[PDB]
């Protein structure tokens, strides 16, 4: 039926175009700075349009720019591409659209620019809907209390610092501590939990983003992950708009959803890999625009900058779709300077913090969480009833050990109860230690924590506790596959240690301990 | 389902391809037409359009 | 294509060009002097009506306000090729060594180049085989990765650089580049030139296998800013051929400082503690060209000087944001005749995980640095207990720690003609096997000082048998 | 010379504006014809300049005189860069036609010509910050409709 | 393999492309005056 093509054509050709010449308003570049153009008299430009810089002699492409400053008789446009080509006298055209990014099912497993242009070299993006960057937060009455848990896969986070769908948990740490490692472990653990992870990679090296994408592809997590990337070499405009593009891509998932594994997934998880670098990029943009600085030279609206970005992460109620968008901002502090400007801003914005300390990271506690200061204001509402019922004693014993943490090397010359508390705390801390790219499912964590809180690892020496776990779960993975399913089935039961699962788990633990020697 | 989607995408790609051909061949055409005559007619029309 | 100088304030020159022939943002200005040579500036800001603000790259103590300026159209063009090998260059690519100028036939490449795209980046980190036991075990490098030494003078950092160049030139093709950015002219020059010319390998001097670009502290801030990019272009030429390149940016921090000054004189609004607003982007445009592509890899081992001892300072933090490994040279290890002064502790590397190096490499690297995790904290106890005469089992741990600390030392080929001891190249597999077998206890039969300067455990055994 | 700027510039701009305004009405006149045509209420030099050109018959160029009139008491650098792009390379009479139809924007301001051969027909007129495109806009609008 | 339906569908030079060229180039882009010998041959050789 080519006649259908001939009929659809030859009709819009004849009467689908005005073809009427008209005066259009353009602008002349009058000063090119360190990535900033002034554009002279380009009227009818919206406060955040994406100007075009049409091709000229010696340039067969177009570099786009954002018209951030609409001054009088001048429009300071931040350049998204490379500024080395735009010269004084160049013509600019004001595309009437605020920056928009493609969204939908098409952008799964693809690495894209903050402008939605693919950079993985696997073909053009297939899409039919573009969502605008910089949209208003969902609203007050549009949300619901966070109840569904986001299974990180790390015992420490998933047991003591719960993350729920719609909760904004901050991963704050000092330089090389494992923030990207924690984010990647969280992303890898959503294989069958019906969630679409997003990784933004603001200001990271191209090599690091490439290795992250390789890790995600190697574990098969690049079939539900969207990777945005504005690397260090790219202009400050791309780093400035990267998290907003990522969260627009995530808002499409939250509101409309995508077909993941033949199921309508409306939950999304987004990881802003460095808001400490996004803030630096925005500071560079502001200072090159000669906007008045503030504390630490950051512009006045830098709290607003991250606030817009993070306040779009919400748990919508059933009326608006029931979707979600979990945000995991990442911050690199300097010498644990929590009182710094950007860390304090994002800490006040977010609903929780995961403090990763270099001291614990170097000591040997490789997941370097500091449970004493790390909080999750959602708390138990972001945990399954099984984990909520089991982790209370874990948290209590860990707190008691922390109160006696100065005493570990003097454990022998202490009270029997104090020595027992110290020993239990050491065992629990060794239990929380976890390798990389080995997330534990919820049933495995529940089983291990039930074995630990109850006096079952007391006979196992501390240096082998980790090994014990790495064996016990394997035992449950092979010898007793039914107990894991039994735990997972009634993980939502109000009284989780129901007699059936209690006897099953007790028998499994006793059978494992009897055979093994430690 | 993905095969059906790819068939639809191939139909759309064919439509875009024939659009590219008609535009490019219409650019090649009318070049000799303007060369033969009417080169100044468009100039006059545009100048009057101001 | 000829403009006139308008203003001269220090090393910042403002020049007015014709309306339709304004130079680009990174072009060279190339002010001609009366005495035959020229002053090559670098544009930094197009502004006004044909007016460009540029950085001097020179003294500007003999320039009027009417001198003509000849735009070169292209950015600073630097000679690249096999000709520019074993020679010393300045920021502009003019050979500052005694030998003659570079011939016109040699290709000139722009100083400013686009770092490799995301598609070309390796999807899996790869270890870089140096041959040094302590480096290849405690803090492994990365193919196309960055490593920083934190060490002063007299700790053998220069000898480490020379051996790295020699090893990469022997095992691989391994051409090397050395950019001294903001170095003392005494340390950077005539104590690197002479030591590398004297150091020899396969009857070829190390200097013959190494390119040198030197922007020293005496030069204006622009020269120290763009010397790193000059070295990157020279290394990228060889990288395009597929050959592996080792690049030493000595005092990368002095690069950042240079940029700061370039911004302060350019009228840019200051950021943080006086530093330039374009700090992250400027560092990225230099650290992103140092990567491992499919054709070749530019591995870099830089040197970082932290002002006072502040790692919180923006320049060290920005440097660390682009670092893959840290090597901590120490005075105590160096004064103990341990020729490689690399500290087993305080020397980290993100490659040291079982997914990349391997489970055995990670296991032994955790077994070592664990007996030293306490840094033999027993040494404090020995000081006020005398070991309590002896430790129940700790005394063994002390013996193993001393043996492995001695074993970290290795005879270097570049020092072979100084100490009269042949250089030993140790593969990473040999290093991991040797340290693992030493930690099992095979090394509990030999006394100390038998590990003092030997390449492999097997080499230690041969010595015990003989 | 510095004191001249305000008064001389104002007088020259007034003369240029008066000559340009009277260019349509006073066309092909004489001394008496333009004296009855051109308003005598203008400046004493303006009326003389309007009448003298028509008396010698150069009244058609009198408007062009207005073009030099402001520049006589100005730096004469604020001439619109009316770029004219056309794929067909234009002859001298073509460029004269374009400039003479382009004087309606200010005067015969600085006009630069380019080829951009990938255009077909038409011409792109970029006067100041207003661009009129009439060459390939039709085809690409059509390809947008088709797609 | 079925994507050869595209190749068999596009073999409609006289039906679609010739008329589309004529209409697009004469009625829309320029005026109705399109009279120069050899446009048909040019379209035929360009389509192939
Ligand atoms: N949970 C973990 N298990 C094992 N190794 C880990 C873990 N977390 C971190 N590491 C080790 O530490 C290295 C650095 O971790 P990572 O890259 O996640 O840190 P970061 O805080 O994101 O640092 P950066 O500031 O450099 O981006 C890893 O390459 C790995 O070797
Ligand atoms: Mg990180």
């Amino acid at each position: 039926i080519t006649e259908e093509l001939i009929a659809r054509l030859k009709q819009g050709i004849t009467s689908g175009v005005d073809l009427q010449p008209r005066q259009v308003n353009v602008g002349t570049v009058i000063a090119v700075g360190d990535g900033v153009a002034r554009l002279s008299g380009l009227d009818q430009v919206v406060a955040s349009e994406i100007v075009e810089f049409p091709p000229k002699a010696g340039r067969n492409e177009s570099i786009y720019g954002i018209a951030l400053n609409l001054e009088q008789d001048s429009v300071a446009a931040i350049i998204l591409g490379d500024d080395e080509t735009i010269e004084e006298g160049d013509m600019v055209t004001s595309t009437g659209r605020v920056i928009s990014v493609p969204v939908g099912q098409g952008l799964l497993g693809r690495v894209v620019n903050p402008l939605g242009q693919p950079i993985d070299g696997k073909g053009p993006i297939v899409y039919e809907k573009t969502r605008p960057i910089e949209r208003i937060a969902p609203g007050v009455i549009t949300r619901k209390s966070v109840d569904t848990p986001v299974q990180t896969g790390i015992i420490a986070i998933d047991a003591l610092i719960p993350i729920g769908r719609g909760q904004r948990e901050l991963i704050i740490g000092d330089r090389q501590t494992g923030k990207t490692a924690v984010a990647i472990d969280t992303i890898l653990n959503q294989k069958g939990q019906g969630m679409v992870c997003i990784y933004v990679a603001i200001g990271q090296r191209r090599a690091q983003v490439a290795q992250v994408v390789g890790t995600l592809e190697r574990f098969g997590a690049m079939e539900y992950t969207i990777v945005v990337s504005a690397t260090a070499s790219e202009s400050a405009a791309l780093q400035y708009i990267a998290p907003y593009a990522g969260c627009a891509m995530g808002e499409e998932i939250m509101e409309n959803g995508v077909m993941l594994n033949g199921q309508l997934v409306k939950d999304a998880l987004i990881v802003y890999d460095d808001l400490s670098k996004h803030a630096v990029a925005y500071r560079q943009v502001s200072l090159l625009l000669r906007r008045p600085p503030g504390r630490e030279a950051y512009p006045g609206d830098v709290f607003y900058l991250h606030s817009r970005l993070l306040e779009r992460a919400a748990r919508l109620n059933e009326e608006y779709g029931g979707g979600s968008l979990t945000a995991l901002p990442v911050i690199e502090t300097q010498a644990n300077d929590v009182s710094a400007y950007i860390p304090t801003n994002v800490i006040s914005i977010t609903d929780g913090q995961i403090y990763l300390e270099s001291d614990l990271f170097n000591a040997g506690q490789r997941p370097a969480l500091n449970v004493g200061i790390s909080v999750s204001r959602v708390g138990g509402a972001a945990q399954t009833r099984a984990m909520r019922a089991v982790a209370g004693k874990l948290k209590g014993e860990l707190a008691q050990f922390r109160d006696l943490a100065a005493f570990a090397q003097f454990a022998s010359d202490l009270d029997a109860t104090t020595k027992a508390q110290i020993e239990r705390g050491q065992r629990l801390q060794e239990l929380l230690k976890q390798p990389q790219y080995q997330p534990l499912p919820v049933e495995d964590q529940v089983a291990v924590l039930y074995a630990a809180t109850n006096n079952y690892l007391d006979d196992v020496p501390v240096p082998l506790i980790t090994k014990w776990r790495d064996d016990f779960l394997a035992f449950l993975r092979t010898a007793h596959p039914e107990v894991r399913k039994l735990i997972y089935d009634n993980r939502l039961d109000r009284k989780f240690p129901t007699p059936e699962v209690k006897e099953a788990l007790e028998a499994a633990i006793k059978e494992f301990k009897a055979t093994s020697n430690y | 389902a993905q095969a059906e989607q790819e068939r639809i995408r191939m139909l759309s790609e064919a439509k875009s391809q024939i659009a590219d051909l008609v535009t490019l061949t219409a650019s090649r055409v009318l070049g000799a037409e303007l060369q033969a005559r009417g080169h100044d007619a468009l100039i006059a029309e545009s100048l009057a359009a101001l | 294509a000829k403009g006139v100088i308008q203003e001269i304030i220090g090393v910042v020159i403002r020049a007015k060009f014709p309306e339709d022939e304004v130079p680009e943002i990174y072009n060279a200005i190339e002010i001609p002097l009366g005495n035959g040579d020229r002053l090559v500036c670098e544009v930094q800001q197009q502004l006004g009506n044909g007016v460009v603000k540029a950085v001097a790259m020179g003294s500007t103590d003999g320039l009027r306000r009417g001198l003509e300026v000849i735009d070169t159209g292209r950015p600073i063009a630097v000679p690249v090729g096999p000709a520019t090998l074993g020679r010393v260059f300045n920021v502009l690519g003019d050979p500052i060594d005694g030998m003659g100028p570079i011939g016109p036939e040699v290709e000139r490449r722009p100083i400013h180049r686009d770092p490799p795209s995301f598609e070309e980046q390796n999807t899996q980190a790869q270890i870089f085989e140096t041959g040094i036991k302590v480096i290849d075990l405690i803090a492994p490098f990365t193919r196309g990765g960055k490593t920083a030494i934190f060490g002063g003078a007299g700790v053998g950092k220069t000898v480490v650089i020379q051996e790295l160049i020699a090893n990469i030139a022997k095992e691989q093709s391994g051409f090397s580049v050395f950019a001294g950015v903001g170095e003392r002219s005494r340390e950077g020059n005539d104590l690197i030139h002479e030591m590398k010319e004297a150091r020899i390998d396969e009857n070829t001097t190390v200097f013959d296998k190494t390119v040198m670009v030197f922007g020293q502290m005496n030069e204006p801030p622009g020269a120290r800013l763009r010397v790193g990019l000059t070295a990157l272009t020279m290394a990228e030429y060889f990288r395009d051929e597929g050959r592996d390149i080792l690049l030493f940016i000595d005092n990368i921090f002095r690069f950042v400082q240079a940029g700061s000054e370039v911004s302060s004189l350019l009228g840019r609004m200051p950021s943080q503690v006086g530093y330039q607003p374009t700090l992250g982007t400027e560092m990225g445009e230099l650290q992103e060209r140092i990567t491992s592509t499919k054709r070749g890899s530019i591995t870099s081992m830089q040197a970082v000087y932290v002002p006072a001892d502040d790692y919180t300072d923006p320049a060290p933090a920005t440097v660390f944001s682009h670092l893959d490994a840290t090597i901590s040279l120490e005075r105590s290890i160096a004064e103990r005749a341990i020729f490689p002064a690399v500290d087993p502790l305080a020397s980290t590397s993100r490659i040291l995980d079982p997914n990349i190096v391997g489970e055995e490499h990670y296991r032994v690297a955790q077994e070592v640095k664990r007996v030293l995790q306490r840094y033999k904290d027993l040494k404090d106890i020995i000081a006020i207990l005398g070991m309590e005469e002896l430790s129940d089992e700790d005394k063994l741990t002390v013996q193993r720690a001393r043996k492995i600390e001695l074993f970290f030392s290795q005879p270097f080929t570049v020092a072979q003609q100084f100490t009269g001891r042949p250089g030993k190249y140790v593969p990473v597999k040999k290093t991991v096997e040797s340290f693992a077998r030493l930690l099992n206890g095979e090394g509990d039969h030999i006394p100390e000082s038998f590990f003092y300067m030997q390449g492999d455990f097997d080499d230690v055994l041969a010595a015990y048998e003989a | 010379r510095a004191l001249a700027a305000p008064l001389v510039e104002a007088l020259l701009t007034t003369a240029a504006e008066q000559i340009r305004a009277a260019a349509p009405r006073i066309a092909g006149l004489s001394a008496s014809e333009a004296a009855a045509v051109l308003p005598a209420d203008l400046l004493p030099q303006v009326r003389n300049f309007l009448l003298t050109m028509a008396k010698e018959g150069l009244t058609g160029e009198l408007n062009a005189v207005a073009a030099a009139l402001p520049g006589y008491l100005e730096t004469g650098s604020r001439a619109v860069d009316a770029s004219v792009t056309s794929a067909i390379e234009l002859s001298a009479e073509q460029k004269e036609r374009i400039t003479r139809e382009l004087q309606q924007r200010y005067g015969d301001v600085h006009v630069t010509y380019h080829v951009d051969p990938t255009l077909i027909g038409g011409l792109i007129i970029r006067v100041g910050d207003q661009v009129l495109d009439n060459s390939l806009r039709a085809r690409l609008s059509a390809i947008q409709r088709v797609l």
